[PDB]
RNA sequence: CGAUGUCGGCUCAUCACAUCCUGGGGCUGAAGUAGGUCCCAAGGGUAUGGCUGUUCGCCAUUUAAAGUGGUACGCGAGCUG
RNA sequence: GUGAAGAGGGAAACAACCCAGACCGCCAGCUAAGGUCCCAAAGUCAUGGUUAAGUGGGAAACGAUGUGGGAAGGCCCAGACAGCCAGGAUGUUGGCUUAGAAGCAGCCAUCAUUUAAAGAAAGCGUAAUAGCUCACUGGUCGAGUCGGCCUGCGCGGAAGA
């Protein structure tokens, strides 16, 4: 449940990671408030077999080379 | 075999013993019925 | 308790005598020495093997049920003797007798060699077999056990030294 | 059971033929399959039917206490299952002749036909009778 | 879920929840399930808890559900300073004192009445207990 | 057959009530007719068992109480609300 | 707040076990090989680079594996800026 | 209410927690909270129960032939609980989809014979079978035994630098 517009897309297929943000503001952005999101989704987990097919055929940025 | 925080009785033979202190369900019918502690 | 409540007469001539708290059976094949609990309180009076109840030793009731069926094995091993039979179920596999040491070979590299513990003896009536005598029946039960853990048989065909009473399950592939 | 009087009421269903007993046949078969006792019972079928009581309670506690009302002889053998097969009209009938039957087909064990009330004789052949 | 309809007011306080329970009588069914412990419900485990009531007597029976929520508790989104007000409404709870009977049913069995509430047993928040209908 | 060997109350109220329903006797009090409303004392363990026989709110119940036998008949049961138990039950004097 | 110097890297570590590898086992929709999950185990071992200030990450190529974190998210009276 | 603006005794250490309001001296006595095996002052106190986990001396949903005490109930020397010695059948492929699916893929329904008893069926295994059978039913030993209910204390639950 982080739904979409057709596929639910069920909790558990997505691992949340905070990373040190980049920015020009002190000690608040380089070290502490991390919440930068790198969002870990890959194709193999439930989606709807023509949305894998549909999302590795049409290369894109932000998904990977797997 | 599966361990759990509950031991129960699912097949018809699965008997229950308290084995060194710890809880177990052994099975002389399913070999995949053995349980732990719990 | 039921069988704490159900006395143990011994057949005349295999002598037994009580040792302080030490249980000594003289007879036909050989002499056996074994400790005892103190909670339970012998007597042979007769022939009869009569256990007791002693007061404090709240486990006392549970330790004479024990001590009943551990002495009534315990005399009949003496007389006749006990008897277990393994077969050496599988293709290309070897067992032998040679002396007090048992050279057999699992399938395994190198021949697996077990040594009998002290009356025990062993004797192959075929070559896929072997027969177990002996007095106890714990010793005789070990080593009956450790040579089967020496080969489990296989869920698959069976192949393995295995108890010829117990029947093993016959699984399958999943769709081959 | 279903109910102690329903025990009692397997006692007085005995008390019914023991009241009508005029010989006493019994089956020790211990091991016996249900077409076993079939195949005796389609012989007492097609004679008679049903009417060969083999009403089989036979405790030292259960038939014991249904007999003594009349013919006391079989109380001595009591217990150790018995299959009894009488019936009313059963005085010299053919009941010592359906367990030759049985010695022959299937069955090595029928208590080899004892024969206790009025014989005038044991565990030995039966034939000459008014039948 | 259950909501109600046109309520007078949108946010009420978070009270206190104390004696003994009031709906200790059983009339509508025969057979209920009463609450031992004392909690809080909240919409979707009562809506939980029909569902999984109603798959077990595939369609027999007469399922009652005694109590409404009608007590909107409310949260903040987070990482928000305190004060400025209340939070917005998120869900509706009942608050439940020892001895209220829950659920009610009839049109099933005895034997499988006990069982069938043993499925709804574990998806509530608090100790159950199984009853019946008595007269008085 | 509904028969119950009671006593009579020396103490009640509040806690009082609650001192002896700790004890495994809970209390209970007949009314009816024009006499005098007796509060009176009884083991609780038998009556659950005995309530338990659905006949006993339906038929007259016949208990004594310190010589005087009086037949009665059950008006009022006040379970406990979650433990198993009972509490207090009216009696009409009949 | 009459100062407790700020990410990353470097050097140097050290502990936890919720174990990445090696080890010992239970089970399988475990034939064999290879894999899946769970349990016991912290002794030791636990990448070089391209790009980025980076941690993170992607990619190339490896390896038995390239574990996850605590330690002022270790370590500036040790270095770097 | 206390601290603040009250020290003293106890809660190991601990302003606010429990007891208690320091005028000074004393090598004097009686109590409070809290304690009385040793460190450490005083009970290895008496009597009668209770736990086997070092619980006690960190914690839940839930699980469990742990175990103490209490009440009722089911069955029980016209002999049970459990094993053992025998059976588990009579039409049947159950009609129906009978495409191969024989009580053992599945709708749905389900009577009566032999009787001390046996569900047109409890399960593994089978395209479909067989076997073993679990129910339920006879003899053997023959003493109590079985399932829940209310509570006392415990077990597991329970992994960090």
């Amino acid at each position: 449940i982080v739904i979409s517009r057709h596929v639910a897309i069920p909790d558990g297929e997505l691992e949340i990671t905070a990373i040190r943000a980049q920015g020009a503001g002190g000690q608040h952005v380089n070290k502490t408030s991390t919440a930068i999101h790198l969002r870990f989704d890959i194709r193999a987990s439930s989606l709807p077999e023509y949305y894998k097919e549909r999302l590795l055929a049409a290369s894109h940025h932000l998904i990977s080379s797997d | 075999m599966k361990v759990r925080a509950s031991v129960k009785k699912l097949c018809r033979n699965c008997k229950i013993v308290k084995r060194d202190g710890v809880i177990r369900v052994i099975c002389s019918a399913e070999p995949k019925h053995k349980q732990r502690q719990g | 308790s039921r069988v704490a409540k159900a006395p143990v007469v011994v057949p005349a001539g295999v002598d037994v005598k009580i040792n302080g708290q030490v249980i000594t059976i003289k007879g036909k094949n050989g002499e056996l020495t074994r400790t005892l609990n103190d909670a339970v309180e012998v007597k042979h009076a007769d022939n009869t093997l009569t256990f007791g109840p002693r007061d404090g030793y709240a486990d006392g009731w549970a330790q004479a049920g024990t001590a009943r069926a551990l002495l009534n094995s315990m005399v009949i091993g003496v007389t006749e003797g006990f008897t277990k039979k393994l077969q050496l179920v599988g293709v290309g596999y070897r067992a032998a007798v040679k002396g007090n040491v048992i050279n057999l070979s699992l399938g395994f590299s190198h021949p697996v060699d077990h040594q009998l513990p002290a009356g025990i003896t062993a004797e192959c009536p075929t070559q896929t077999e072997i027969v177990l005598k002996g007095a106890d029946k714990q010793v005789i039960g070990q080593v009956a056990a450790d040579l089967r853990a020496y080969r489990r048989p296989e869920p698959y065909k069976g192949k393995g030294v295995r108890y010829a009473d117990e029947v093993v399950r016959t699984k399958e592939a999943k769709k081959k | 059971m279903a109910l102690n009087l329903q025990d009692k009421q397997a006692i007085v269903a005995e008390v019914s033929e023991v009241a009508k007993g005029a010989l006493s046949a019994v089956v020790a078969d211990s091991r016996g399959v249900t077409v076993d006792k079939m195949t005796e019972l389609r012989k007492a079928g097609r004679e008679a039917g049903v009417y060969m009581r083999v009403v089989r309670n036979t405790l030292l506690r259960r038939a014991v206490e249904g007999t003594p009302f009349e013919c006391l002889k079989d109380a001595f053998v009591g217990p150790t299952l018995i299959a009894y097969s009488m019936e009313h009209p059963g005085a010299a009938a053919r009941l010592f002749k359906e367990f030759a039957k049985a010695n022959a087909k299937f069955e090595v064990k029928a208590a080899a036909f004892e024969g206790e009330l009025i014989p005038a004789s044991q565990i030995d052949r039966l034939a000459t009778l008014p039948t | 879920m259950l909501q109600p309809k046109r309520t007078k007011f949108r946010k009420m306080h978070k009270g206190r929840n104390r004696g003994l329970a009031q709906g200790t009588d059983v009339s509508f069914g025969s057979f209920g399930l009463k609450a031992v412990g004392r909690g809080r419900l909240t919409a979707r485990q009562i809506e939980a808890a029909r569902r999984a009531m109603t798959r077990a007597v595939k369609r027999q029976g007469k399922i009652w559900i005694r109590v409404f929520p009608d007590k909107p508790i409310t949260e903040k989104p987070l990482a928000v300073r305190m004060g400025k007000g209340k939070g917005n409404v998120e869900y509706w709870v009942a608050l439940i004192q020892p001895g209220k009977v829950l659920y009610e049913m009839d049109g099933v069995p005895e034997e499988l009445a006990r069982e069938a509430f043993k499925l709804a047993a574990a998806k509530l928040p608090i100790k159950t207990t199984f009853v019946t209908k008595t007269v008085m | 057959m509904f028969t119950i060997n009671a006593e009579v109350r020396k103490e009640q109220g509040k806690g009082a009530s609650r001192r002896l329903r700790a004890a495994n006797k809970f209390p209970a009090i007949i009314y009816g007719g024009k006499e005098a409303p007796l509060a009176i004392e009884l083991d609780h363990d038998k009556v659950m068992n005995m309530q338990a026989k659905a006949e006993f709110y339906s038929e007259v119940l016949t208990i004594v109480v310190d010589g005087k036998e009086i037949k009665v008949k059950a008006q009022d049961v006040q379970r406990h609300p979650y433990k198993p138990k009972l509490q207090h039950i009216d009696f009409v004097r009949a």
